């Protein structure tokens, strides 16, 4: 044995489930809200279903310049009216 | 068919050189005192 | 709030956690047919 | 919808319930 | 002159030094507290 | 073993097999040079990679003329 | 010649199978 | 001819996107991984029976009663590599796993081909992702689909008279 | 406050996992 | 006595998760590679790099999510968060494909870490380091495919993207553009993988079916002891069986297990060499003699020429969407197509 | 001359000859098509 | 006895015979160099450095002689295309001869060291056992390497005492061997700056001298001597192999991307020059400047050197070859004879049309012509029944400016199509396909072959490193693990620290 208490002892204990009946639902809900508030889109720069194209365009906003890539994306984002 | 005219000797030497190396090694192992 | 091991039977823990997995994965499969990714 | 999920949980709990009940009253498991 | 990318490079270098520095400081600290029994 | 004129001359250069400086010796200094070498490699790489762009350093065939 | 070459190699491989099986060094329990 | 078969099969069944072929791959990649792992672990723990100027293989004699490697050393290494309980200490259990993993994976591979034989094909997510207006937002599945189309339209270039390839 | 390597190891994985699963759960209800 | 030895003691303590000096490299890099992948596939798009949705957030499933390569215009930029492309903007970094280099580079150093761990643990326990040696094959594969290959091509864009469907696309690209199935280095790779899986199966089955009866149970697993001196199965019976069935058999257990290392490891190494050639488009695409004959003789047809027609289909049909930076427009009339289809 | 003590006999058993010949022949069978091109 | 894969291990404790083996290896490598140079001289045609330079002829060592200043033959020609030049002894032939003689001398030396292996020099003065003091040997060799590196930079590359190195303009039109001054500013780390190569050798050479002196004079720390097994010659093999694979990857990289040490006149253009239309841009720049100074279209295009036009052709792109497509580039598309001139395509309305170029990825590529704005105007249809853009419908014509066809116009659709098919490859050339029985299928240049071999060898050498590092660090257990290995060391909870018996 390695010196730590066995997992089977831990996950069958009252202390464990008292702690984790709080922390597990909390992390799960925080994750849910990361998405449901739309914050996930803003952090990662992922298009919402209405943010792939401007109304008429059918051309992809493909990055074509290595060093002005940051600006190009910014320009693409402005063109979404 | 218009094959590479070195393919024949390449294949022959590819087979023969290492095969011969192994045969040399095998036969001189057999001839060693038991 | 004892650190006492074996207080909640491991078979109950396994069953409940197992059903939890089935539910979450079931939800993900539902999502394949509704909203984004549904083709509709 | 909710009626479907409620039948699921009820039918689903029933099996583990038989086991839990017998384990409690030292049954012939 | 310090180009944007050279500043970028310095930021990267410091960041790496900090990550490594903190990692080793913490590992040394812990090892000092939590010693192996032997005499 | 065979002594030769050149072997006699070279002798001192092969006489200290296994001789060490005590403990850690110059290891700390070595580590500094290693760290400096690592940063050097990182610099030449980022230059070649155009991740590090320096005034008067045009990493291109059109570098001079 | 190509065909000869391919068939030759194949034929040698088959001959090798024969020797490897019927003229192997026999396994011996010590 | 094998490669031909495979490419046409992809065009007509999208086999890559079929979970039974995916299980097949896990079976053969896994089989090769576990082959290498087992081989390396037993080799790593061979008991010293030979000198440096001879092959270690002469340290084992055909039919000897004793084991030729230290399974406790082998387990002590692998248990520490991952963690103690991811390592097999029971050689019977280990060798059963070596049998079962590639065999089960390859049974699934065979069932992939055998059920795609009746045209129950790989997952089809072609145009599955759509934006607020209704524009198709391509995924990697759609790129796969373009490659498949290339295979489809070219294969047996003189054999089809009608618009659908139905067998 | 006494931690273990194993405790740290378990939680660097388990903590984000649950958060991510909540996130992905929410995504199932997004409509275009 | 002395901070280094004190640190060494702690690093090498026998705990549930062994750490070691190697762990200082391994754990952060492996964690960031895995966490990078989970983060990207859950939340991050490939709209600006590929014109692709690639996350659960956008509606992709487990099979279609990916962390995609950066745009071709990035070339082989390291794409560091603080570099001249993203300029420290985390959001822009994600949108430019920075998570791809993040995962590739941390993944590479993590692999170095894991192999060092294999060495470190072997040295401490006192076994020979064959497991580490065997691990050189996964390393050769990763390095050749995810680093060398795109480094020989125009940009990281053409490296594999980290995803299930994305990897399938990579396979099909290699067929259509490289004729990769025709490559003898890939063929050796196939032989090592399938031969390795074969050896895994046959050895596992053989041991399990030549077991000595060491207990009374019909379930035979209990009848083994980790410390027992005796072989658990009969090498002599196994040898006779295979000699009579197949013609040859192992007689030497050490050779047997070394061969199990050798086969899949050598196979993976060979496939890596072929991919290094493909970095340069140095393909096994054609047989010249075949092409000279076919060009002159419109009745000459083999499976080799049939496959090239499939490849030509793949290139023309997939290229405009697969390579958006090229802005291909292929009018309907130029698309290669057989009759009807 | 005084003999060299570092000398060792070399061996190749029959099984290794057969394995080696198999390797070489199968490699030739594989690579020959590409040599002829 | 010894297994076949271990035969050379007899050298491990025999420094004299190791030196002999090393001498033999060196004789073989130098002999290869001499042989290779002679074979190349027996096959190399020096008569056209413009359209038949060395890199079209499968020349592998000729460029390395040229890179460092060997540019002439005793027969009177120069790779730059001069006649009547006198290169002195150090022609390509003299270099080849020198290497052959060296090979022979090394061979003889190997024989001597093999027979007279038992030198007192190789014995430890105390124990009388064979012994090499590797830490000091490293200092001696590093010092020597330093002196040579310095000398190479300071005298040869500068022209102070030596010929200098190959340098060219950014378009590889006017290459020659020139003295090069060191660049001491940050542009010395620009790979494309020859001055950086010179400064590298001066500076790294001095550092090698200093560090060599350190390594002669200062013994290794006991802790490092023990950790790196400095009494074991196999440790040196392990780390040397590592250094060598690092170097091999670097030369593969600089060959593929290009650098001041991989000039395009010696090794051919890079794939990236095709990717970015590097030469097409410069050609168009020169043409526009001519047109702006009042030249006719004929005059403007006629002013483009054939050599520049030839770089703007995909048959010279190193990423267009095949693994088993053997030999010189000339064996594929042929020996280039002349530039046909620049082809200008026009429809019946007179609009200029542009053929879409083949990217390196594609073995075959459709023929598609667009207007200035990328709108499709013409193509070669596959299915004809619903064709809208055929050359016949669109009345496509082609006119040539510069080259052999200067001033000519073709209107017959077969001929217009034929030239359009060639335009996907960039600029159009006349080739001699008869002389070598060329098969019309693209091959890579020595840039491509060099890169391939070195990336492969580098990868394989990574295995060598791992293998010998393992053998070094696990020497004690390489015949197998302790027969009486304490089960407590491998089982958990017996030791607090793994491996340490004094933590029980
Ligand atoms: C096994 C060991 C296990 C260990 C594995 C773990 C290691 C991980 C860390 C390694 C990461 C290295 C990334 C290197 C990035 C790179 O290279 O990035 C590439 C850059 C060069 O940049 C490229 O250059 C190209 C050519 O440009 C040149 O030419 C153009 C056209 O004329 C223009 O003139 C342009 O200005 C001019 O610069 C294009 O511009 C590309 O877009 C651009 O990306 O080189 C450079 O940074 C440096 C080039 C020299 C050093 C390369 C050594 C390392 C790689 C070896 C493999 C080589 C692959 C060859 C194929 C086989
Ligand atoms: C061992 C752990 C480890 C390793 C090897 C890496 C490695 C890497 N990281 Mg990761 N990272 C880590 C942990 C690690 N990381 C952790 C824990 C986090 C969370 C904070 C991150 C977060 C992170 C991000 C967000 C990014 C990276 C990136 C990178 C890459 C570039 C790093 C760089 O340029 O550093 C430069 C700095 C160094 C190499 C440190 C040098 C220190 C030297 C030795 C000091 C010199 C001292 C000298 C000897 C003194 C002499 C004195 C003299 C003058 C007298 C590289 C693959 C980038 C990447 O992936 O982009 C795609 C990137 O964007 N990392
Ligand atoms: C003012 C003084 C001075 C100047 C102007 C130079 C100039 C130069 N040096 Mg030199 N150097 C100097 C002093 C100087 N040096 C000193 C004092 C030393 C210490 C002895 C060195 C040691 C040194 C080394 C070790 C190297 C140089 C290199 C270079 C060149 C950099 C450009 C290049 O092509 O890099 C190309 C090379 C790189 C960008 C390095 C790549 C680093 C890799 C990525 C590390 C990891 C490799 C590993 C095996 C894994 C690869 C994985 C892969 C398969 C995916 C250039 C000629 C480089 C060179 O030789 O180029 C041909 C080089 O490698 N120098
Ligand atoms: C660094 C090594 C190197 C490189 C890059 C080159 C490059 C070149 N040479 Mg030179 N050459 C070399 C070394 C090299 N040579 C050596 C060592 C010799 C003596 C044999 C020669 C003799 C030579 C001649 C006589 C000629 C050349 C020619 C050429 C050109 C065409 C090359 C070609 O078609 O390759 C073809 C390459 C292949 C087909 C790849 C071979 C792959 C092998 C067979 C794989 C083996 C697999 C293995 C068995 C698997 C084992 C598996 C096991 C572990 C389980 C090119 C410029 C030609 C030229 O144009 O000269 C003017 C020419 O006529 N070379
Ligand atoms: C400087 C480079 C170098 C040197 C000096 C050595 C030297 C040594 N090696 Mg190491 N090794 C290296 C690099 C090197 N190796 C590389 C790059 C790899 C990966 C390919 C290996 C993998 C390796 C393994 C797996 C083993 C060794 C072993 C040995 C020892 C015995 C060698 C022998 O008897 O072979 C005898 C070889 C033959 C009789 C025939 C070999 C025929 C080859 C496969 C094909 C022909 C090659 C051709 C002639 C040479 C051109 C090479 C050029 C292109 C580079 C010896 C100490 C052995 C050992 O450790 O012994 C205890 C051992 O098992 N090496
Ligand atoms: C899979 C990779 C791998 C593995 C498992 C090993 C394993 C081994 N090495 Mg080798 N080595 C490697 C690759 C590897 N090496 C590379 C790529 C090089 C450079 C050429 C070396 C150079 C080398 C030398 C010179 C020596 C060894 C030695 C050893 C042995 C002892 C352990 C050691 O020294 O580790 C070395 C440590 C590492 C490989 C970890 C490196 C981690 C770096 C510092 C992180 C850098 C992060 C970076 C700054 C981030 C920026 C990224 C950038 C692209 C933006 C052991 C056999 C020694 C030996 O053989 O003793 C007998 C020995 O003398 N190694
Ligand atoms: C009951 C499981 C259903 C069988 C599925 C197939 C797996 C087992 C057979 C593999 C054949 C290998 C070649 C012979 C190898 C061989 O000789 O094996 C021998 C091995 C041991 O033999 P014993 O004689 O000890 O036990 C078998 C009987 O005698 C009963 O005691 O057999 C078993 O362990 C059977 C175990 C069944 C229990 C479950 C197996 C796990 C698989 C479950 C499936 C899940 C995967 C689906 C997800 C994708
Ligand atoms: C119904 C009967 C069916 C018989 C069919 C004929 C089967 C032929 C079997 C292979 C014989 C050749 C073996 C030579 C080599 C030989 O004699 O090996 C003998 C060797 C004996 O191993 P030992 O453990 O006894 O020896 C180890 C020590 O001596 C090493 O020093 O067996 C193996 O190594 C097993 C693994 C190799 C397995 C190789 C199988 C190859 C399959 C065929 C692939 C080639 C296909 C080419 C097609 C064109
Ligand atoms: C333990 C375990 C686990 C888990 C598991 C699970 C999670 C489960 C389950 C389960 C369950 C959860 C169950 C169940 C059940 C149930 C049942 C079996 C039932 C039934 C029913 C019935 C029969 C009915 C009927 C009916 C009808 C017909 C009509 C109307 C009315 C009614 C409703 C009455 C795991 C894997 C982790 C591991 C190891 C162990
Ligand atoms: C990138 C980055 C970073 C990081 C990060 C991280 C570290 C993360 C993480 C993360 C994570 C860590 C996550 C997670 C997750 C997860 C998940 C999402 C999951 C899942 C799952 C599942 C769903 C399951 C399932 C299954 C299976 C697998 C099999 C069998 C059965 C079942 C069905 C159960 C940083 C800041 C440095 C910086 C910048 C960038
Ligand atoms: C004795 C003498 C002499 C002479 C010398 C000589 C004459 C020599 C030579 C030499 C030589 C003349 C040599 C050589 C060599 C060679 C070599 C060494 C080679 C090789 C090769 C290889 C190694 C290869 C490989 C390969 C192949 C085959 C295929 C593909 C792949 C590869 C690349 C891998 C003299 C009078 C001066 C003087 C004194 C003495
Ligand atoms: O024959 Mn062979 O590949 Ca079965 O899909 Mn219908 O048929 Mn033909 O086409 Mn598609
Ligand atoms: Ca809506
Ligand atoms: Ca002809
Ligand atoms: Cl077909
Ligand atoms: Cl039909
Ligand atoms: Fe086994
Ligand atoms: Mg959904």
């Amino acid at each position: 044995t390695t010196g730590e208490r066995p997992f089977s002892d831990i996950i069958t204990s009252v202390r464990y489930w008292v702690i984790h009946s709080i922390t597990i639902p909390a992390l799960f809900i925080a994750g849910w809200l990361f998405v449901s508030t739309g914050l996930a889109y803003d952090v990662f720069g992922t298009p919402r279903p209405d943010s792939y194209y401007a109304q008429e365009q059918r051309s992809i906003p493909l990055v074509t310049d290595r060093f002005e890539a940051k600006q190009q994306v910014e320009t693409f984002l402005e063109q979404l009216k | 068919m218009e094959v590479n005219q070195l393919g024949l000797i390449a294949t022959a030497l590819f087979v023969l050189v290492p095969s011969v190396f192994l045969i040399i090694l095998y036969v001189q192992t057999e001839s060693q005192q038991k | 709030m004892m650190s006492e091991g074996g207080r909640i039977p491991l078979w109950i823990v396994a069953t409940v956690a197992g059903m939890g997995v089935i539910v979450i994965v079931g939800l993900f499969f539902y999502g394949a047919y509704a909203g984004l990714g549904s083709s509709l | 919808v909710i009626a479907q999920l409620t039948m699921i949980a009820m039918i689903g709990i029933a099996g583990p319930m038989i086991i839990f009940l017998l384990a409690v009253r030292r049954g012939n498991l | 002159t310090i180009t944007p990318s050279l500043k970028g490079f310095f930021i990267g270098l410091l960041s790496g030094a900090v990550v490594l520095g903190l990692t080793f400081a913490v590992l040394i600290a812990i090892s000092q507290i939590d010693k192996v029994q032997r005499s | 073993a065979r002594r030769t004129w050149l072997g006699d001359i070279l002798r001192p250069l092969n006489s200290e097999y296994g001789k060490v400086a005590p403990g850690w010796g110059t290891t700390p200094l070595m580590a500094v040079f290693m760290g400096l070498f690592l940063v050097f490699l990182l610099i030449i790489l980022e230059i070649y990679n155009s991740t590090l762009i320096l005034d008067g350093v045009n990493v291109s065939w059109k570098a001079l003329g | 010649m190509e065909t000869i070459t391919y068939v030759f190699i194949f034929a040698c491989i088959i001959a090798l199978f024969f020797f490897a099986i019927f003229f192997r060094e026999p396994p011996r329990i010590t | 001819g094998t490669f031909n078969f495979m490419i046409v099969f992809q065009a007509e069944h999208n086999i890559l996107m079929h979970p039974f072929h995916q299980l097949g791959v896990a079976g053969v990649f896994g089989g090769a991984l576990f082959c290498a792992m087992h081989g390396s672990l037993v080799t790593s723990s061979l008991i010293r029976e030979t000198t440096e100027t001879e092959s270690a293989n002469y340290g084992y004699k055909f039919g000897q009663e004793e084991e030729t490697y230290n399974i406790v050393a082998a387990h002590g290494y692998f248990g520490r590599l991952i963690f103690q309980y991811a390592s097999f200490n029971n050689s019977r259990s280990l060798h059963f796993f070596l049998a079962a993993w590639p065999v089960v994976g390859v049974w699934f591979a065979a069932l992939g081909i055998s059920t795609m034989a009746f045209n129950l094909n790989g997952f089809n997510f072609n145009h599955s992702v759509i934006d607020a207006k209704g524009n198709v937002i391509n995924t990697w599945a759609d790129i796969i689909n373009r490659a498949n189309l290339g295979m489809e339209v070219m294969h047996e270039r003189n054999a089809h008279n009608f618009p659908l390839d139905l067998a | 406050p006494i931690f273990t390597v194993r405790w740290v190891a378990v939680h660097t994985l388990a903590v984000p996992t649950i958060f991510f699963l909540g996130a992905i759960a929410a995504m199932q209800f997004i409509q275009r | 006595r002395g901070w280094f030895d004190i640190l060494d003691d702690w690093l090498k303590r026998d705990r549930f998760v062994f750490v070691g000096w190697s762990g200082i490299l391994l754990f952060p890099c492996a964690y960031l590679a895995l966490g990078g992948w989970l983060t990207g596939t859950t939340f991050v798009t490939s709209w600006y790099t590929h014109g692709l949705a690639s996350s659960y957030l956008e509606g992709c499933n487990f099979l279609t999510v990916a962390v995609s390569t950066p745009a071709n215009s990035m070339g082989h930029s390291l794409l560091l968060l603080w570099g001249p492309e993203a300029q420290g903007d985390f959001t822009r970094w994600c949108q430019l494909g920075g998570l791809w280099t993040f995962i590739a580079l941390h993944g590479a150093f993590g692999l170095i870490g894991f192999m060092l761990r294999q060495f470190e643990i072997a040295r401490l326990v006192g076994v020979r380091p064959y497991n580490a040696i065997a691990f050189s094959a996964p390393i050769a594969v990763f390095v050749s495919v995810f680093l060398i290959y795109p480094l020989g091509q125009s940009s990281w864009f053409f490296a594999p993207s980290f995803g299930v469907a994305a990897i399938f696309r990579f396979l099909l690209f290699f067929q259509g553009f490289h004729n990769w199935t025709l490559n003898p280095f890939h063929m050796m790779g196939v032989a090592g993988v399938l031969g390795g899986a074969l050896l895994c199966a046959i050895h596992g089955a053989t041991v399990e079916n030549t077991l000595f009866q060491d207990g009374e149970g019909a379930s035979t697993f209990r009848a083994f002891n980790p410390t027992q001196a005796e072989e658990t199965y009969s090498m002599v019976t196994a040898n006779r069986f295979w000699s009579q069935i197949f013609g040859i058999a192992f007689s030497n257990k050490r050779w047997l297990h070394f061969f199990m290392l050798f086969v899949p490891v050598t196979g993976l190494w060979m496939s890596a060499i072929g991919v290094v050639g493909l970095a340069l488009n140095l393909r096994s695409y054609d047989f010249i003699s075949q092409e000279i004959r076919a060009a002159e003789d419109p009745e000459f047809e083999t499976f080799y020429t049939k496959n090239l027609l499939l490849n030509e289909g793949i290139r023309a049909w997939m290229a405009p969407q697969d390579q958006p930076h090229e802005n291909f427009v292929f009018p309907e009339e130029v698309l290669p197509r057989g009759n009807a289809l | 001359m005084e003999p060299n003590p570092n000398r060792q006999p070399v061996e190749l058993n029959r099984t290794s000859l057969y394995l080696g010949l198999l390797l070489i022949l199968v490699l030739a069978l594989l690579f020959s098509s590409y040599f002829f091109n | 006895g010894l297994p076949w894969y271990r035969v050379h291990t007899v050298l491990i404790n025999d420094p004299g015979r190791l030196i002999a083996a090393h001498l033999m290896h060196t004789a073989l490598v130098a002999g290869w160099a001499g042989s290779m140079a002679l074979y190349e001289l027996a096959t190399f045609d020096p008569s056209d450095p413009v359209l038949n330079p060395m890199w079209r002829q499968g020349m592998f060592v000729l460029p390395f002689m040229a890179r460092l200043g060997v540019t002439g033959s005793w027969s009177g020609w120069s790779i730059t295309g001069e006649t009547g030049i006198d290169p002195g002894f150090w022609s390509f032939e003299g270099v080849a001869l020198a290497h052959i003689v060296l090979s022979g001398l090394l061979f003889l030396a190997a024989c001597w060291h093999w027979v007279y292996w038992d030198l007192e020099l190789f014995r430890d003065p105390r124990t009388g056992e064979p012994a090499l003091d590797l830490p000091k040997m490293f200092g001696i060799h590093l010092f020597l390497a330093g002196l040579l590196c310095f000398g190479f930079g300071a005298f040869h590359l500068t022209g102070l005492f030596g010929p200098g190195m190959w340098v060219s303009d950014p378009y590889g039109l006017t290459g020659s061997v020139q003295p090069v001054a060191p660049e001491w500013g940050p542009d010395g780390f620009n790979p494309y700056n020859p001055g950086g190569v010179v400064a590298h050798h001066i500076a790294a050479g001095i550092v090698g001298i200093i560090a060599g002196l350190f390594h002669i004079l200062v013994r290794p720390p006991q802790r490092l001597y023990k950790a790196l097994r400095m009494g074991n010659i196999e440790t040196v093999l392990s780390s040397s192999i590592a250094a060598v694979f690092f170097a091999a990857f670097v030369v593969a990289g600089t060959m593929w991307y290009g650098s001041a040490t991989t000039p395009i006149e010696l090794f051919g253009p890079t794939r990236y020059q095709w990717d970015s239309s590097y030469f097409q841009q410069e050609i168009n720049r020169r043409v526009q400047a001519s047109l702006a100074s009042g030249a006719t279209l004929e005059e403007a295009w006629s002013a483009i050197p054939e050599k520049l036009a030839f770089y703007d052709y995909i048959g010279n792109n190193p990423a267009k070859g095949g693994l088993f497509r053997t030999g010189p580039m000339n064996k594929g598309d042929g020996i280039a004879q002349a530039w046909k001139g620049h082809a200008v395509f026009r429809n019946k309305e007179g609009e200029e049309l542009f053929v879409r170029r083949m990217p390196a990825f594609f073995e075959s590529f459709p023929v598609i012509l667009t207007d200035k704005n990328g709108v499709v105007k013409a193509d070669i249809p596959f299915r004809r029944a619903e064709s809208k853009y055929s050359f016949e419908q669109q009345g496509v014509t082609v006119s040539f400016y510069g080259g052999e066809l200067n001033g000519q116009t073709f209107t017959d659709p077969p001929t217009v199509k034929s030239y359009a098919r060639k335009a996907i490859f960039g600029e159009i050339f006349e080739f001699d396909t008869e002389t070598l029985n060329s098969d019309g299928i693209f091959r890579t240049s020595p840039r491509g072959w060099f890169t391939f071999a070195h990336a492969v060898f580098a990868l394989l050498f990574f295995f060598g490193h791992i293998w010998h590092g393992a053998r070094t660090l696990f020497r004690d257990v390489f015949s197998g693990i302790d027969p009486e290995l304490s089960p407590e060391q491998v089982e958990w909870g017996f030791y607090q620290k793994v491996g340490d018996v004094t933590t029980r």
